[PDB]
């Protein structure tokens, strides 16, 4: 830590001392069932986009492995999460909204995006996170006449919302004189068709998007990936898995009054202090095991290669990764003295160490 | 607002004014000499036992083993801040149990052996008086392991890397050199500060401090029990003061406030997440990648490294300020406690 | 129907977020109720729709227990999915199915597509009740809270907090809301959200106890 | 500008530390002034006798 | 005419406030330590202001520095007409040369440029397409501009983060000089200093 051969006489802070965890505890929720995700990628006809599908995914075991066997796509584009992280963490629900667009309007379909579809048919909240899944259906949205039953609104009042739908088909007017009713001069009918046919380019055919929707833990996980839990271990340090979240740490039974509503406890630092096990309604403290500093007390190596090691600010019944009690921490390889001496190497509240005679060894003193 | 009261002198060209009598005033100067000593561990503090934010710190080269260097060399001048001020006495002189000293009474600022920590009266409301943080120079890692009521913040400042390091003396070798000064003072005079403690009676030295300063010393001689018992109210008044006002002591108070704040500046620091997804690394850690997150770690690197930088200049700021106070004191305690000064003001 | 005025008197404080937090004041930003508004006192004897703007504050200080739900949309004559709650002696329904009901929602003591038939304890038992709603990125957000006042005479002093109780997960374009009635009268207070800047105040057992609105008078802002 | 300002709340409290520091060097200024001129507890003056 | 530099520090947020004490109150102060020591001599910083002819306090200042004080009362008018013309002199050089005050010019002049300089950071790109953030707030969509509006914002954090530090050390350099002229005023001004070369 000097990066040299030689040091000088004094006390120097080397390194920390950190106790290293022993066993691992996943704690998952004890569900068995299995999400219907081949009910959303594999359907016959998909919904309009004025008129998009919203599923509710909830109580179920998800595997993300079958969506690539499910759909053919290229990408499974997230925003707040990875596409090889998905087993492992998971969430209170997932939403699917389904809808089949043109390929100029899939990169619309992103979080802070404007035009015709973003604007007035689906729009997506900035702070979303989940995944965006498209792929090409040519032979299968597609007619050699036309397909018009797939619908889309170019026509509003205002822009949407994020996460609306609206349904209701009335005449928009964009004068004066009202239509009541009737499709006539500066009237129009805000419901035009795409007109799907294979002989379209490439940016033109029909694009069937799926848009898989996950919310951050906040209430008790309905939905949680394939994972063996582990049975619970106190009063050791132990790597923990609480439905998602990882960490290394002390578990303890714990007297904090947590309403029935939550779930969790953060500290100042904005780190997760208690914890509620998902198997068993228990609250359980969140504490790091022992640590402290580290410091080696030397004369010169001209001197002697002896050394003597203080443990900061740690009472050493908890000492490992004579033996005498300071303030300062505990000393390990020197011998406390009933003499007192002028000050040679200061260690703490009024105790210094010197190298003595009275064979050599290194002797502590007030 | 109002500047004082106006006044006009009667000047004249044959007029002088003397003074007939005279008041023995004895008044409080209150300096700070040390400020706490704090060491931080970077690794802990930017990562928290993370091993890939472990890897990628060692990328920003030695700026930790700086901020590490500069807050040690804090921590030993505050050591050698409170060895220049106190320990300039060589021998613990001790005063004789016989406590006469021509009626003067020191009791007040004399040791009692009743208390372990031999301090006197005045410094006990002195050390009652300037409320502690309570930092970490008394080990609290077995109190901070126990979860007991609610999280104090001195946990949270452990928990993440910031510790607070004991002074070199304690309470009770400070109340040893004060008590051999005062002893030495009480007992011979200014000649212990020049050599050998040679003794003198205490009227006789007060005679000399009258001569200093261009009395007759038969002033003194024909005006002693006047004088002894005006020390005597002065000091009874000063013992009032102390239990009654309590905003005098506003400087070491100021002292231990800045430290306190701003270490839990530091640790509140740790909330941001400076552009990120989140604030907790296990977080970024979990649900990304290896590139996204090492993306994410690095700018909460930078935030931290950010933070700790600034609190490491601030306390560099604030030790010259320190030193500076610190040498004034040292010299107010070679001047006017081993000597007489004729500086006026000082 | 016959209205009023009160002052709101520092209430319409509830939980923002479902983490426990201790002896720790935290800032918050959210969809609050300010303290010292100047809410409408109803007596419903009698009825155009109330309209729904950024969030309703709600409350009702009724012993005999009349006032049994709501009707949140924009139109409430069929058409469209809105709300229906019904809480009697028996369970606490919460349905979206419309209903095309008469203008006067009165409850007599002698539909097509439904989506939500959540069945729970029963919400209703000096029996003041509390309600925020709330419309945010297509989720309707419903805290609640009941106080025993000693004087019923308007709304009292101190601190309740409200406590989320159902989360719906869907809601598009809530404009007004309307009440009902049970005949064999009513009152109640509406209050509107605006988004202040809260401190909130945690007490050692993790109860909200005090506030500070931050922007109410300049001692509050530097408060803050 | 709005945007910029949510941006800039994710940085913490650097300039409630900037603020500080700035105010506590204007206190000591005015304390600076203080010290060297208000060295007098009344305001004399000259008499007209020159 | 044209834009101030003192507006545009104004309009970017850059605020510079007034001392507590006004001119005329340290004219005021300056009066009345020059009254108490003309009419007094250094009796008024102990204590009560007790009056005394000039000529006489003039002898006690000589018999302070070893002087004995018939040399004052035989040569009287000499060392008033030396003191006069020494005062002549002062009014003299402060006239014609403007060189000697160059500390506090020195004052203003680091306090006028970072606060120039604080101005002048605004203009630069720090690694983003523009300085200006309707530009960028135009140009680009929102994430995009989100980018370059934190890579704004970290280089206008590092700028006002160096003033400050460099505030900090020009406030700590100014509290030692005022420190110094405390005592000077304490021991040169309300009494005769034994010290050499103070
Ligand atoms: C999960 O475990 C808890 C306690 O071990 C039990 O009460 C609950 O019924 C279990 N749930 C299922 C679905 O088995
Ligand atoms: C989709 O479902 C149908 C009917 O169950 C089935 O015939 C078809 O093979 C499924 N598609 C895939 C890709 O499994
Ligand atoms: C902590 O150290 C003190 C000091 O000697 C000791 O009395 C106490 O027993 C220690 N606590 C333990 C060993 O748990
Ligand atoms: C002394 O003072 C008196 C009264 O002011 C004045 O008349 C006289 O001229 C003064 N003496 C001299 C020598 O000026
Ligand atoms: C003054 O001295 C006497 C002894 O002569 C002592 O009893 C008394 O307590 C002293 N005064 C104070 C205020 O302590
Ligand atoms: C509330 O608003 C009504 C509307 O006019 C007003 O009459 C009443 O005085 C207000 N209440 C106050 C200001 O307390
Ligand atoms: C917290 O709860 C305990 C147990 O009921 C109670 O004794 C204590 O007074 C409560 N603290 C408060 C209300 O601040």
């Amino acid at each position: 830590t000097l990066k040299s051969f030689t040091v000088e006489k004094g006390i120097y802070q080397t390194s920390n001392f950190r106790v290293q965890p022993t066993e691992s505890i996943v704690r998952f929720p004890n569900i068995t069932n299995l999400c219907p995700f081949h009910e959303v990628f594999n359907a016959t006809t998909f919904a309009s986009v004025y008129a998009w599908n919203r599923k509710r995914i909830s109580n179920c075991v998800a595997d993300y492995s079958v969506i690539y066997n499910f759909a053919p796509f290229f990408a499974f584009k997230c925003y707040g999460v990875s596409p090889t992280k998905l087993n492992d963490l998971c969430f209170t629900n997932v939403y699917a909204d389904s809808f089949v667009i043109r390929g100029n309007e899939v990169s619309q379909i992103a979080p802070g995006q404007t035009g015709n579809i973003a604007d007035y048919n689906y729009k997506l909240p900035d702070d979303f996170t989940g995944c965006v899944i498209a792929w090409n259906s040519n032979k299968l949205d597609s007619k050699p006449s036309g397909n018009y039953n797939y619908l889309y609104r170019l026509f509003r009042k205002s822009k949407l919302k994020p996460f609306e739908r609206d349904i209701s088909t009335e005449i928009y007017q964009a004068g004066n004189k009202p239509c009541n009713g009737v499709a006539g001069p500066n009237c129009y009918s805000p419901l035009q068709s795409y007109g799907f046919r294979p002989t379209y380019g490439v940016g033109h055919q029909p694009y069937r998007v799926v848009v898989l929707s996950f919310e951050l833990l906040h209430a008790p996980a309905t939905v949680c990936g394939p994972k063996k839990s582990t049975n619970l271990v106190k009063n050791k340090c132990v790597n923990f898995n609480f439905n998602g979240l990882t960490g290394t740490g002390v578990l303890t039974e714990s007297n904090k009054k947590f309403l029935p509503f939550q779930q969790f406890g953060r500290d100042i630092a904005d780190t997760t202090d208690a914890v509620r096990d998902p198997q068993t309604l228990e609250i359980l403290d969140i504490t790091p095991c022992s640590f402290g500093g580290v410091s080696v007390i030397t004369p010169g190596t001209n001197t002697s290669n002896q050394v003597a090691v203080l443990y900061q600010g740690v009472n050493c019944t908890e000492v490992p990764v004579n033996v005498f009690q300071t303030r300062a921490g505990c000393l390990i390889g020197a011998e406390y003295v009933n003499n007192s001496y002028e000050c040679d190497i200061p260690i703490g509240a009024g105790i210094c160490a010197s190298y003595q005679t009275q064979s050599q060894s290194i002797i502590a003193y007030t | 607002m109002s500047l004082g009261a106006e006044n006009s002198v009667a000047y004249s060209n044959n007029s002088i004014a003397i003074p007939t009598n005279f008041t023995i005033s004895v008044t409080t100067e209150i300096l700070p000499v040390s400020m706490t000593k704090t060491s931080v561990d970077c690794t802990m503090y930017i990562c928290g036992d993370s091993t890939e934010c472990s890897n990628l710190l060692l990328q920003y080269g030695s700026f930790c083993t700086q901020l590490k260097r500069a807050l040690t060399g804090i921590a030993v001048e505050q050591d050698k801040n409170t060895q220049e001020v106190f320990a300039q006495v060589k021998q613990i002189y001790k005063t004789p149990p016989i406590k006469y000293f021509g009626g003067f009474n020191f009791s007040q600022i004399l040791p009692d052996p009743s208390k372990p920590s031999k301090r006197s009266f005045i410094e006990d409301l002195l050390f009652n008086k300037v409320t502690l943080a309570d930092a970490g120079f008394i080990k609290q890692y077995g109190d901070c392991l126990g979860d007991i009521a609610a999280r104090d913040l001195i946990c949270a400042q452990k928990f993440n890397g910031l510790t607070v390091l004991p002074p070199l003396l304690t309470d009770e070798m400070i109340a040893q050199y004060t008590s051999a000064l005062l002893a030495g003072t009480i007992t011979s005079g200014w000649t212990f500060g020049a050599g050998a403690a040679l003794q003198i009676p205490f009227a006789m030295q007060m005679a000399y401090r009258f001569n200093g300063i261009g009395v007759t010393q038969n002033v003194l001689y024909e005006n002693q029990k006047l004088i002894a018992n005006q020390f005597n109210s002065a000091i009874g008044k000063i013992q009032d003061s102390l239990s009654s006002t309590a905003s005098a002591l506003g400087k070491l108070q100021d002292v231990v406030n800045h430290n306190a704040q701003a270490l839990n500046t530091l640790v509140k620091q740790l909330s941001s997440k400076f552009g990120a997804i989140s604030s907790v690394l296990n977080d970024i850690l979990s649900r990304l990648d290896k590139v996204e997150a090492e993306v994410q770690i690095d700018r909460l690197i930078t935030g931290r490294l950010q933070s700790l930088q600034t609190y490491v200049t601030q306390q560099l700021i604030r030790a010259a300020e320190i030193r500076a106070s610190a040498n004034l004191a040292a010299t107010k305690m070679s001047e006017c406690v081993l000597g007489q000064s004729k500086r006026v003001d000082f | 129907r016959t209205q009023s005025y009160t002052n709101s008197f520092t209430r319409g404080v509830y939980y923002p977020d479902k983490v426990f937090r201790s002896s720790v004041l935290h800032s918050t930003q959210d969809l609050f109720l300010p303290f010292f508004s100047n809410v409408t006192w109803f007596h419903a004897i009698h009825n155009p729709a109330l309209p729904f703007n950024d969030g309703v504050y709600f409350a009702s200080t009724e012993k005999s227990n009349i006032i049994r739900g709501w009707i949140f949309g924009t139109t409430l004559d069929s058409k469209t999915q809105s709300l229906l709650i019904v809480n009697n002696a028996t369970n606490v329904v919460i349905k979206v199915c419309e209903f095309q009901f008469c203008n006067d929602p009165f409850l007599d003591v002698y539909a097509n597509n439904c989506t939500f038939e959540y069945v729970s304890q029963p919400f209703l038992m000096k029996n003041l009740r509390e309600f925020v709603f709330k419309n945010i990125d297509g989720y309707f957000k419903i805290y609640s809270k009941h106080t025993p006042i000693n004087l019923e005479r308007d709304l009292p002093q101190g601190f309740s907090a409200l406590e989320p109780l159902v989360d719906l997960p869907i809601g598009i374009n809530i404009t007004r809301f309307q009440t009902l009635l049970a005949l064999h009268a009513a009152a109640y207070y509406v209050g509107y959200l605006q988004p202040r800047t809260f401190l909130l105040k945690y007490n050692e057992n993790g109860t909200i106890t005090d506030a500070v609105d931050c922007a109410l008078d300049p001692l509050s802002e530097t408060k803050c």
